[PDB]
RNA sequence: AAUUUCUACUAAGUGUAGAUGGAAA
C-alpha cells in the first residue's frame, strides 16, 4: 500500500522519522504542492485493465516507475544530508516478493 | 570541460498537419487533484509536443 | 440520377456529426479528469442516435484530455492517458463498461455528469 | 483499414497469437537439461 | 421532382450554420466585454461566406453577452448592451463600423482578436 | 500540456519540480 516506505532510525533503535512516500511533495517558490504517485499509478493501471491490447499502456507504466524513482532519488539524497547517514537497501539477490 | 564536443540536428518528425494545442483562452483542466485552481488559462498557445 | 441524392445526403450527415462533436468537446473540456464519461472512440464519423451498438469493432474507454487541432479547429480528442497517443476524432459517450456497452449517453447526462 | 499503431484489431490480434506461442516457446525449453551423458538423441534431434 | 433536393440542400445550409454559430459563441464567450467584435445580428441563420454586404436591412453593433438557452442548448446572443432586450440567434463579425459595413471578419481574426 | 531529454505537470504565464552519460552496436 506504499510505494516506499521510509523510516529512519536512531544509533539506539528508535524510530526517529517514519512516513510513506505515495507523496512526493514538490517543494517550489515556498508553497508547496503535494502530487500523489500511488493514485496516479493505481488509475493508469485501471487504465490498462480495459485496453484490450496493452503493448503500449505497458510501456507507459514502466515509464511512470521509472519516473516515480527519479523523483525519491531527491527525496533520499535530502534525508542523507539532513542526516549524515547510511542508506539500507534490499539485496533482491535473495527475496521473494509477494 | 572534457573537450571533444559535438554538434547534432533531428529533423522535425511531426507534419504540420498533426500539431494540436490547446487554444488562446481556452480554460484548460489541471490533472492533479491536490492542486487547489482546478483551471488555468494562458493568453497564448500550448503546443502539444 | 438516384446516386446525387443519396451522396449528398451523406453530407448532411458529416455537417451534423461535425456540430454534435463541437457540442461535445466544449463540455469534455470542462469536467475534471476523473469523471469524464466512457466513451467509443473511432476515426470516422459516428451517428450517436443509432451507432448499432451490437457491433463488434468498437470499444469503449475514458476519454483523456480534449485537445484541438492546429491548422483547422478540428476537436481531436484523446484516449486513455495521454501518452498512448491514441488521437481520436470522432467520440460518443456511452455508459458502457469496457467492452459489453449498455447505451448511448444523451448529451445532458454528460453536462450533468460534472457535480 | 487504419493507421496500425492506433488500430487495435490488427494489434490485438497479434498479441493474442504472439503471446501464445511465446509462451509455448517459453514452456517446451525446459526440456534441455543444459552437456550430459546419453540422452535420446532420437528424441533431442528432432526436438532440436 | 427538383423541389426535393432544393428543399434539402437548405437543410444542409442550416446544419452548417449551426456548427458556425456553436464554433463562434465559444469564442465570443472568451473576450472582455470591452473587445468583442462589431456584429450584424440577425434572427434567420446567415451564410457568413457570402452574406451580400450591400444588403439594407442589417446593421453593425457590439456584441454582448453570449448566453445560451434553457430548453435545447441553442446558443442566443445579446447585442450592445443587455438591457435593450435584442435577442438574436445567429451572427457574423465584421469590421463593419455601425453601417458602412467593410468586409466579414474570418473566424480566426475574431479569435485572434483577444489580446 | 510548452522541456538538451524523461517523468509528473500548469507551478502565477513562452513556463514550475526532480532526474539525465552521450556516440557507437
Ligand atoms: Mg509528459
Amino acid at each position: 500500500r506504499n510505494l516506499l516506505y521510509i523510516v529512519v532510525v536512531d544509533g539506539k533503535g528508535n524510530i526517529v522519522e517514519q512516513y510513506s512516500l505515495n507523496e512526493i511533495i514538490n517543494n517550489f517558490n515556498g508553497i508547496r504542492i503535494k502530487t500523489d504517485y500511488h493514485s496516479l499509478l493505481d488509475k493508469k493501471e485501471k487504465e490498462r485493465f480495459e485496453a484490450r491490447q496493452n503493448w503500449t499502456s505497458i510501456e507507459n507504466i514502466k515509464e511512470l516507475k521509472a519516473g516515480y524513482i527519479s523523483q525519491v532519488v531527491h527525496k533520499i539524497c535530502e534525508l542523507v544530508e539532513k542526516y549524515d547517514a547510511v542508506i539500507a537497501l534490499e539485496d533482491l539477490n535473495s527475496g521473494f516478493k509477494n | 570541460l572534457s573537450g571533444g564536443a559535438e554538434l547534432f540536428m533531428r529533423r522535425a518528425s511531426l507534419k504540420k498537419e498533426e500539431l494540436v494545442v490547446h487554444p488562446a483562452n481556452s480554460p484548460i483542466a489541471n490533472k492533479n487533484p491536490d492542486n487547489p485552481k482546478k483551471t488555468t488559462t494562458l493568453s497564448y498557445d500550448v503546443y502539444k509536443d | 440520377m438516384y446516386l446525387v441524392v443519396q451522396a449528398l445526403i451523406r453530407a448532411c450527415i458529416i455537417k451534423e456529426i461535425d456540430l454534435y462533436t463541437e457540442q461535445l468537446y466544449n463540455i469534455i473540456k470542462s469536467l475534471p479528469y476523473d469523471k469524464r464519461p466512457n466513451v467509443v472512440y473511432s476515426d470516422q464519423p459516428l451517428d450517436p442516435n443509432n451507432l448499432d451498438l451490437s457491433e463488434p469493432e468498437l470499444w469503449a474507454e475514458q476519454v483523456g484530455e480534449c485537445m484541438r487541432y492546429a491548422h483547422n479547429d478540428q476537436p481531436c480528442f484523446y484516449i486513455g492517458s495521454t501518452k498512448r497517443e491514441l488521437r481520436v476524432n470522432y467520440i460518443v459517450p456511452v455508459i458502457g463498461v469496457r467492452d459489453e456497452i449498455e447505451r448511448v449517453m444523451t448529451l445532458e447526462e454528460v453536462r450533468n455528469l460534472h457535480k | 483499414e487504419k493507421s496500425l499503431k492506433k488500430n487495435d484489431a490488427v494489434v490485438a490480434i497479434m498479441k493474442d497469437l504472439l503471446d501464445s506461442v511465446k509462451s509455448f516457446e517459453n514452456y517446451i525449453k525446459a526440456f534441455f537439461g543444459e552437456k550430459e551423458t546419453n540422452r535420446d538423441e532420437s528424441f533431442y534431434g528432432d526436438f532440436v
